[PDB]
RNA sequence: UGCCUGGCGGCCGUAGCGCGGUGGUCCCACCUGACCCCAUGCCGAACUCAGAAGUGAAACGCCGUAGCGCCGAUGGUAGUGUGGGGUCUCCCCAUGCGAGAGUAGGGAACUGCCAGGCAA
RNA sequence: GCUCAACGGAUAAAAGGUACUCCGGGGAUAACAGGCUGAUACCGCCCAAGAGUUCAUAUCGACGGCGGUGUUUGGCACCUCGAUGUCGGCUCAUCACAUCCUGGGGCUGAAGUAGGUCCCAAGGGUAUGGCUGUUCGCCAUUUAAAGUGGUACGCGAGCUG
RNA sequence: UCCUCCUAAAGAGUAACGGAGGAGCACGAAGGUUGGCUAAUCCUGGUCGGACAUCAGGAGGUUAGUGCAAUGGCAUAAGCC
RNA sequence: GGUUCUCCCCGAAAGCUAUUUAGGUAGCGCCUCGUGAAUUCAUCUCCGGGGGUAGAGCACUGUUUCGGCAAGGGGGUCAUCCCGACUUACCAACCCGAUGCAAACUGCGAAUACCGGAGAAUGUUAUCACGGGAGACACACGGCGGGUGCUAACGUCCGUCGUGAAGAGGGAAACAACCCAGACCGCCAGCUAAGGUCCCAAAGUCAUGGUUAAGUGGGAAACGAUGUGGGAAGGCCCAGACAGCCAGGAUGUUGGCUUAGAAGCAGCCAUCAUUUAAAGAAAGCGUAAUAGCUCACUGGUCGAGUCGGCCUGCGCGGAAGA
């Protein structure tokens, strides 16, 4: 976590007054790879950031394995 | 998960040293047997040391294993 | 990270921190670092501090860690409402009363040992100092 | 050269004692088992600049009180927690 | 009265363990025998009976030894009631109460009531 | 003779929807916004292993520490439920400085050009589009630069919906 | 709902969706009395027998036992026959 | 939601227990009115008492560091049948010595608090019992002891006291809850508490000895420094120091990296020996390396105090908002 450009914004979707004024959507951009993962599921940003980190985990891990797999 | 607790049952001494009690007055509501029956007192089933007679309450520390006795100095 | 193997209870009360210390004299080595301030050394801080002293002398010496955490400090999970029970055990701390010897070495020159503790001291929260072995 | 000039304490007690230590004067005691225990107040700086030498915790010291040349040895000493000062010394009268 | 022994207590580790020495005319313990009064979830080992030729080893009591246990000041320190103050996650001042641990040192008990032995 | 266990036991006997809703009340009790706080977020600082051919501090900075701001998500329910209308665009603004350009300096792993970084500086300037309700962002093409924020995340007795 | 400990500030009491554990029974003997007796765990020696049955001795001292959870108590045993 | 005339007297609670109960109600505590009773009750001194918290301690329950002793365990050398022959750069319980930690640990243990008894003074019976009438059961903050929370919140939940509620007056600019202090009414009178005394604004440009140069005082830390005052002590020292200014600072030795290389200079070793007024097989720069230039240390010179730590008062930077 020193090169991870993290952004946040008003989540796009249904709700009420809450959803109009709540930065509950997170986007993780990884500078060395240039991969983007958007997520807006739960109300809490941290519950949403939980899912965000989880998916980004899979991404870089799996792409690097596929890289080695194809190269082999 | 927790939060269960039992309603306390008022233990401890009821008539301290120097008290003049009447016959039958409960002296100590002891749970274990921290105080042993000395003279003129009896040990109930709840180990409740009660005044078998009446007089003046006096504590002691006699006994070969240093255990507190409660005897009553007759008036 | 110096954690107590098999503790008696999982979580325990916060508790206040008063009085003075006990392990006051240098009793193992010849030079010791005594804490002047008041506060709490977290577990990983000691481990971090230990690495600092080791490389200061490069190889030699015998380092004695006088303190040991043993007190669990809990933490509430992010964005959770108050109540709902006590938080989970996160990190272990050691209450440090003023005048407590933290580390003490032996088997190195006095001047070189003076270099050692300044690296460690920067890596600890509470204000410390340096003290030698008292003949007593 | 281990001659300490000190006086007799007249006011004992935590209040009295702490009041003294804030005036560069710490209390000490003298007991040897064959006399009355004597409450003695010493000068702080001299003793602090004396205890640094090894000869202080082994040799026969000569505390001077009221002219008396009493020969004692330092047995126990209670240091201050963190500040390099002293609080109390136990002089066994030998 | 003096010294030993046995019983029943006060008080309860300064009175308890360890090491070494010591007592048998009495007293006590071990012991001799056991069919029967009794007893062994087997066994007179233990309990009990009828005795006592032997011994003082064990056991018990006494004496010495401080190697442990224990006891333990004086002074200081921790804390704190009440009243003030501050750098008031804590401490300080006035004032009253005042430890634990440790140090000097104390210390291998004291004593009451009866019954015998042995002298006086 | 009663898990009358919702255990001082309303009945012997009872589950749900309301965005078609309605009435009495509450800021006692929420969502928007303000306040206290700063866990989280953002920015600065201390130590230095080590990377940087050699060399810790040109530039980055592990294991760790102490702070500042009140911009994010929250915590707590202090103000309002006999009404404080909220997202984005439009229009119009205004301030702060942690400065995106322009201005003046230091150092350089600064030859020159063009840059990295830090200090001082708020006078002025600070895009047009395609896509989506968009904020955000991506992409196209510019520009000296396409600043970060406060202002009820400015602004409905001005507009749009 | 009930029971034990702690929070609890050395009488009693004392809250939270505070920190840890239980009960909705069992028993004609596990009750009463009289008489008797004593642990755990290790070491040494000993048939199959082994880290771990039973036997003998020693050290040990209630670290045991208490029909069931926890605290207080228990050799005058409340523990065992 | 509202409940209309006046004065005098006393004056609460936001707590427990239970509630299809949590904003309601009932009993008791607290309030009032009436009657009737004992030095009944309160404060203090003394005496009798039990407690196990703060603190402290580690024999116990747990936990933890190091040293000594050390079964067993790990890798190997072997009879690669074994019995158990032989080692080991190792891990390690029970024990013994030393240091810590604890709400659910105690061989110790206060201050207060609480119960009783005795004895004085004082208090418009302040206490208890019975009967008539209630209200209240949403509390708030501050101090101290605490759980929770991040030893965050004007947060929440208890204990204990205080004030607000139900209390104006003065102070902290303003400010229920903080400090001082209880308004029966009038007076163009006097002394004081907190807090103040240059001016707004009442009162010392008061007296005495010191400190600070920053508007600190008049917001904040880790950490940094020849800011500046006070104290104690130490090193060297007119056999002449410290700082400048003149020389040397080398010889064996590119010393053995893994002889291609780091020649006082990366991860390489050891800390040699001469010359002596002196010099480290070393503190940096630069080169593949050398070369080159310095410092330690040491002589003349001018010639007097200088240098580095320690204890502390008061400051400076660290410090950026709309």
């Amino acid at each position: 976590p020193a090169d991870l450009r993290i952004d946040t914004f008003r989540s796009s979707g249904a709700g009420g007054q809450h959803v109009n004024t709540t930065d509950s959507a997170i986007r993780i951009t990884h500078l060395p790879t240039g991969i983007v993962v958007e997520c807006q599921d739960e109300r809490s940003q941290h519950k949403n950031k939980a899912k965000a980190l989880s998916v980004l985990g899979a991404r870089i891990h799996a792409a690097e394995m596929a890289k080695r797999q194809q190269a082999e | 998960r927790n939060g269960r607790d039992s309603e306390a049952k008022r233990l401890g001494v009821k008539r301290f040293g120097g008290e003049s009690v009447l016959a039958g007055s409960i002296i100590v509501r002891q749970r274990g047997t921290k105080f042993h029956a000395g003279a003129n007192v009896g040990c109930g089933r709840d180990h409740t040391l009660f005044a078998k007679a009446d007089g003046k309450v006096k504590f002691e520390v006699k006994g070969p294993k240093n255990r507190k006795f409660i005897s009553i100095e007759a008036e | 990270m110096l954690q107590p193997k098999r503790t008696k209870f999982r979580k325990m009360h916060k508790g206040r921190n008063r009085g003075l210390a006990q392990g006051t004299d240098v009793s193992f080595g010849s030079f010791g670092l005594k804490a002047v301030g008041r506060g709490r050394l977290t577990a990983r801080q000691i481990e971090a501090a230990r690495r600092a002293m080791t490389r200061a002398v490069k190889r030699q010496g015998k380092i004695w860690i006088r303190v040991f955490p043993d007190k669990p400090i809990t933490e509430k999970p992010l964005a959770v409402r108050m109540g709902k029970g006590k938080g989970n055990v996160e990190y272990w701390v050691a209450l440090i009363q003023p005048g407590k010897v933290l580390y003490e070495m032996d088997g190195v020159p006095e001047e070189l040992a003076r270099e050692a503790f300044k690296l460690a001291a920067a890596k600890l929260p509470i204000k410390t100092t340096f003290v030698t072995k008292t003949v007593m | 050269m281990f001659t300490i000039n000190a006086e007799v304490r007249k006011e004992q007690g935590k209040g009295a004692s702490r009041r003294l230590r804030a005036a560069n004067k710490f209390p000490a005691i003298i007991y040897g088992g064959k006399e009355a225990p004597l409450a003695i107040e010493l000068d702080h700086d001299k003793v602090m600049n004396m205890q640094a030498k090894a000869e202080f915790y082994s040799e026969v010291l000569t505390i001077v009180v009221d002219g008396k040349e009493i020969k004692v040895k330092a047995q126990d000493v209670q240091r201050h927690p963190y500040k390099p000062k002293l609080q109390h010394i136990d002089f066994v009268r030998a």
